[PDB]
DNA sequence: CCTGCATCAGAGCCCGAAA
DNA sequence: TATAATGGGCTGATGCAGG
RNA sequence: GGGGGGGG
């Protein structure tokens, strides 16, 4: 078939067809399973050896794999490949920590505490200090990754009109905006079924948005305002240091009813 | 914050925790019986991108053939390690080789015609049917096969052997078959009268390959 | 360890198409959408919902979620039910299921195969307020919709059509996210014009134009006051954390008083006012001061005009307005003695 | 086992500080 | 919505892969 | 990936 009715090749009369001169040859490791009648599994499905493919159950699959229905070659390919669940990101880790019975872990690490070489003694202790820390506290390890990220009250991240009618704004607002864009656009790339290389890229950028909000500069390049080399000041920055919350406004403040002069 | 609290809870190294959080490696939650490089995939193993694709999507490879060069292999043919596929192409994978875009379609049309032929009898081989390459006759000396109608000749040459068709007006008077060892002495579009030699039959006469 | 470099590596994993592979993939995508349209009518279902159900199984169950606009919540229950009706069709009908699913399989590979195109468009749009990766993803988003509307039979190469949608999606992204005070996309288009206009002006005048020279260079409708109010809108906010020069120990935000919360004097002045405000109503009588107090409201502001007063004060309707005055003027003599309220006049 | 060896978080106060 | 365009510009304390 | 003109 082709563009316009012209240039199509129709078969002049009865005959048999041979294919020659390919663009190129693709060798896949798969199994071919021809069919005469209707096919019962559509393309994309994954299947295990012995599963019913076509023709009411006579043809079946030898291998684990995923299905490729050739309607030209009227044969059901199955490319050998597994229903493997392997994940990337915080989504993976959140599961693995959801999936930890800590009392069991404690029991297992205690058993390792009765062991020489002291090194195994030593690291089974450090692990068991975190285990016990969660057990006594009531914290679930899954809480070290966020589903909901909190938003700070606006009067603590103000945007105010200063003398000039100009506006002045706290850095957290730009660190939140970067987060919101990325979350929002990820939401849309999901609904539009984008390839996983694209979804992967945004998912990682989402992490880095969360990581600059919470503790900009901690890992990787510090996010800066456009046309400035100034790291944006993130929540960690606020808390910490000589100019941080503690040392600048909690252990010492400016005061009323005071004054200064030469002596 | 060192040592990572997530890292220690999980017995994941610094590097391992980065790779899965920053989308540089996978970490498996249920291998569903996978196996890679001879060893079954164990839970909590970390696969690179290539590893993940070989286990989740299967292995494959496509090889260019030079323009105009035809393949030493056919569509749907199972291939071994290092089997050769095009004059300069050698596959590095076992599996089912699949044609991509054939530039040349050859459709062999089926034709069933009845055609005639006259030979000596001391020279003919008697049997009820002849199938390709089978010997048809052996002539002690050369015999000249003569036209048995008057007409214009429409010559149709096949790879080996020939067809001859005379006709007056546009109605075919005669359909003759010239096997191998029989070289036509007429050309297409020639007019011939009754009994002009159409072809020389020399020695062994056989039915052609096709 | 570097996020640009890693994505550049991951798109180098997909080989780029040849003209036949490109047209093959494009081919199957469009035929696949025609598949799903006809499957809407056979089925009595909705093309979008069929589109997402076909979509679900090609990608794997990794991705399954509710898609905005679809009538059913898209969970493994409904996609199993909807898939098995799809597979419950005659072989001449269900051949179109197979077409859909390789539709979406080609679309994926067509997208992945053109990711390098987005990079080389996005790299030219650096330094306009969006980060490189933020550009790419917005560019990729255009590529996605260039795949869904490409008509392969016009025989243009895919690069040619996709470039239009990519640049379209990048430049929206810039104009919609780059400003802390987001402003409408066409209004930024006007602002950008003032600057190009001025830059050429300055480029010929050998000095900075005034608003009037811009205004006429902008054509009809533009005067100098409108050049001026356009720029005040274009003004970007500045950071509370800006260092006040010195960079050691000085933030801009530390110089900015809080004018919302009352100061101790103000909060004291407002308390002081209500204190002698009611200690002045009760000193004639509180009843006629209650009528007036009901008129304005110590805490509520109960101020309309004519009507509601028809109800509960104690009297009918025009009398409250009268005792309004007599309370007011008894107040005014009452104040010529207690003249301590003059000071509140500021 | 121990040591190089790497990765991180420290580095005085208050006032003018001329943006 | 359509020529084609396809990979960036100084210290100390502590937890580690390695002689 | 941590830092500066003046006064005490």
């Amino acid at each position: 078939a082709a563009i316009d009715p012209e240039e199509e090749v129709i078969a002049e009369a009865e005959g048999v067809v041979h294919l020659h001169e390919p663009a190129s040859i693709l060798v896949v490791k798969a199994r071919v399973y021809p069919f005469e009648d209707d096919v019962e599994v559509s393309t994309g499905d994954r299947v295990a050896p012995g599963d019913v493919l076509a023709d009411g159950g006579k043809v079946k699959s030898d291998v684990y794999g995923r299905v490729e229905v050739d309607l030209v070659r009227n044969v059901v390919r199955v490319v050998e490949s597994y229903d493997i669940d392997a994940r990337m990101g915080a989504e993976a880790i959140q599961q693995l920590l959801k999936e930890l019975d800590l009392e069991a872990l404690e029991k297992e690490l205690l058993e390792e505490m009765k062991h020489p070489s002291r090194a195994r003694r030593a690291k089974a202790r450090k692990r068991l200090e975190v285990v016990r820390a969660f057990l006594d506290s009531g914290n679930r390890p899954e809480w070290m990754i966020l589903e909901a990220v909190p938003v700070l009250p606006p009067d603590l991240r103000p945007m105010v009109q200063v003398d000039g009618g100009r506006f002045a704004t706290s850095d957290l607002n730009d660190l939140y905006r970067r987060l919101i864009n990325r979350n929002n656009r990820l939401k849309k790339l999901l609904a539009q079924g984008a390839p996983e290389i694209i979804i992967r890229n945004e998912k990682r950028m989402l992490q880095e948005a969360v990581d600059a909000l919470l503790d900009n500069g901690r890992r990787g390049a510090p996010v800066t305002n456009p046309g400035s080399d100034r790291p944006l000041r993130s929540l960690t920055d606020i808390l910490s240091g000589k100019q941080g919350r503690f040392r600048q406004n909690l252990l010492g403040k400016r005061v009323d009813y005071s004054g200064r002069s030469v002596i | 914050d060192v040592p990572s609290k997530i890292g220690t809870l999980l017995d994941l190294s610094a590097t391992e925790l980065e790779q899965v959080l920053y989308f540089s490696k996978y970490i498996v939650l249920d291998p569903k019986g996978a196996i890679l490089n001879g060893v079954p995939v164990e839970k909590r193993q970390l696969l690179t991108d290539e590893e993940y694709r070989e286990l989740r999507y299967g292995k494959q490879e496509t090889y260019p053939l030079p323009p105009g060069v035809d393949a030493l292999v056919k569509d749907g043919e199972e291939v071994v390690k290092g089997q050769e596929l095009a004059p300069g192409v050698v596959s590095r994978l076992d599996g089912v080789a699949l044609y991509r875009f054939p530039r040349r379609v050859r459709v062999e049309y089926v034709k069933k015609e009845r055609a005639g032929l006259r030979l000596p009898l001391a020279a003919w081989v008697e049997k009820e049917a002849y199938k390709p390459g089978e010997i048809l006759a052996e002539l002690p000396e050369p015999y000249l096969f003569r036209a048995e109608e008057e007409g214009v000749v429409e010559l149709k040459e096949l790879e080996e052997g020939a067809f001859l068709v005379l006709r007056r007006e546009d109605e075919p008077v005669a359909t003759y078959f010239l096997p191998v060892g029989m070289t036509p002495l007429v050309v297409h579009g020639e007019i011939v009268e009754k009994g002009q030699p159409l072809a020389e039959a020399k020695g062994l006469l056989r039915m052609p390959r096709q | 360890s570097d996020p640009v470099r890693q994505y550049l590596h991951e798109i180098g994993q997909v080989p780029l198409l040849t003209l036949e592979e490109e047209v093959e993939l494009a081919r199957k995508v469009e035929e696949g959408m025609e598949a799903i349209k006809k499957l809407s009518e056979i089925t009595g279902l909705d093309p979008d919902l069929i589109r997402e159900v076909v979509r679900a199984k090609i990608l794997g169950s990794a991705r399954v979620r509710h898609i905005p606009g679809l009538k059913e919540t898209l969970d493994p229950k409904t996609v199993e039910e909807i898939d098995q009706k799809l597979k419950s069709l005659p072989k001449e009908h269900k051949r179109y299921l197979h077409i859909a699913r390789e539709g979406e399989a080609a679309r994926q590979h067509l997208i992945e195969a053109n990711l390098r195109l987005v990079v080389s468009i996005a790299k030219k749009y650096t330094g306009r307020g969006l980060s490189f990766l933020d550009l790419i993803q917005e560019g990729n988003q255009g590529l996605i919709r260039a795949v869904e509307k490409f008509e392969y039979k016009r025989r243009f190469k895919f690069s040619t059509y996709a470039t239009w949608w990519i640049r379209q999606a990048i430049n929206r992204a810039i104009a919609d996210q780059a400003r802390t005070i987001r402003i409408p996309v066409h209004m930024v288009e006007t602002i950008n014009k003032l600057s190009r206009t001025a830059r050429q002006l300055q480029q010929e005048l050998g000095r900075e134009p005034t608003y009037e020279e811009i205004a006429e260079a902008m054509g009809p409708g533009w005067d100098a006051k409108r050049v001026e109010e356009t720029l005040k809108i274009a003004q970007e906010p500045v950071s509370l954390e800006t260092p006040i020069g010195d960079e050691k120990d000085s933030f801009y935000g530390d110089f900015i008083p809080d004018e919302h919360l009352p100061s101790p004097v103000d909060a004291a002045t407002q308390s002081l006012l209500s204190e002698e405000l009611e200690k002045a109503l009760s000193k004639l009588s509180e009843r006629e001061a209650m009528v007036l107090k009901l008129r304005k409201g110590l805490i509520d502001g109960r101020e309309h005009t004519l009507e509601e007063v028809g109800a509960f004060f104690g009297v009918t309707r025009e009398r409250i307005r009268q005792i309004e005055n007599k309370a007011l003027r008894k107040l005014k003599y009452h104040e010529s003695r207690t003249r301590k309220l003059r000071d509140f006049l500021d």
